[PDB]
């Protein structure tokens, strides 16, 4: 709105790498996230597909396409509830304590649903679990909403 | 600048200041020359680094000069800084595609053609990311060693 | 050349000017051999060196006199660049036959006789092409280690 931030204008060219003023639709993504908002990947999928969009051919892009874009994806930043991000992983594993065991969370961030990397799930436990093999996710979850 | 680089560049100031009055003039230069063995350096070589002032060359006039062409200059302490973060294990030479991934991926500075021109005098080992401090050693003294 | 090939050149043109002045005369040449195990070196050898010179042999007529006479010198890691290209799958030293079709069918630098040549001094392994990395010791340094 402007509020408008122009800030968002000036990340588009630290993102572009070739100074064009367009960023391609597969980088569209990454960056509603460095700007403050986080859409599921399959949600940054579809409204692609549904707008006959598609990720699978080359793409250019115009700020005129991405302002809107991310516009559309600032109303669904009211799903970020932390209430239900500490009560999964209470869930996740017994006793009064919350400790998930270090494979359990590497394999089910990696594996089960948006499937992330190994190589980004240990850049997210690094510091986080100690050598006991037990992740406090209390911290965890709060260091991860710290950024 | 940091205050034993610009001991460093005062110390140079004065071996190529022969006559010691504090601006070095094309007799300096061409008597610095042949005192390293240059019997050959052309007066043209002496007047293109003249062209690059626009006035005569004192202390402070050599070090905005050094300046304006070192804007990126980086001492060999904290390229190995930069290095140590890139392997955080210590000792090993970090792999060939990982440096080239991460300097394209991460900056447009690391794009790749500038990454062929790194590998190309930089050599294999420097080139690839495994060795390491050789050409740190390199980007704050040129040629090489 | 690169920088550390021409300081041990410099620290050998020292061990050899025992006078440090800088140029190396039929003295030094003779108080050097002496000191190294040398009591008959003669006369004739030490004007045979000087006689590869149009001048005295100051630090940069030495270095021109081991530049003419090293034009194709080649550093070790450069030597078992070459021979890790080779090999690409590491480790295994390349089979002997192998070296003598890849020199003569590539280039005439590689033609048979000289090939035969390669085998007689630089021994079976070496010669065959199977060991690898004593060849490139002794090119950059002479002799039987």
């Amino acid at each position: 709105s402007k509020a408008a931030a122009d800030d968002f204008k000036e990340a588009f060219l630290l993102f572009d790498r070739t100074g064009d003023a367009k960023i391609t639709a597969s980088q569209v993504g990454d960056i509603a996230r460095a700007l403050g908002q986080n859409p599921t990947n399959a949600e940054i999928n579809k409204i692609l597909g549904n707008p006959s969009k598609e990720e699978m051919n080359a793409a250019a892009i115009t700020f005129e396409e991405f302002l809107p874009m991310l516009q559309a994806a600032a109303n669904n930043k009211d799903q970020g509830t932390f209430e239900d991000f500490v009560e999964g992983l209470r869930v996740f594993d017994k006793e009064g304590n919350g400790t998930v065991m270090g494979a359990e969370l590497r394999h089910v961030l990696a594996t089960l649903g948006e499937k992330m990397t190994e190589e980004e799930v240990e850049e997210l436990m690094k510091g986080q679990e100690d050598s006991n093999g037990c992740i406090n996710y209390e911290a965890f979850v709060k260091h991860i909403m710290s950024v | 600048f940091d205050e034993t680089e610009i001991e460093d560049f005062k110390e140079a100031f004065t071996v190529i200041d022969q006559n010691a009055d504090g601006i070095i003039d094309k007799d300096d230069l061409r008597e610095t020359f042949a005192a390293m063995g240059r019997l050959n350096v052309k007066n043209e070589e002496l007047d293109a680094m003249i062209k690059e002032a626009s006035g005569p060359i004192n202390f402070t006039v050599f070090l905005t000069m050094f300046g304006e062409k070192l804007k990126g200059a980086d001492p060999e302490d904290v390229i190995m800084g930069a290095f140590k973060v890139l392997d955080p294990d210590g000792k090993g030479s970090i792999k060939k595609s990982f440096l080239e991934e991460l300097l394209t991926t991460g900056g447009g500075r690391f794009t790749p053609e500038e990454i062929k021109n790194m590998w190309a005098a930089f050599p294999p080992d420097v080139a690839g990311n495994v060795d390491y401090k050789n050409i740190c050693y390199v980007i704050t003294h040129g040629e090489d060693a």
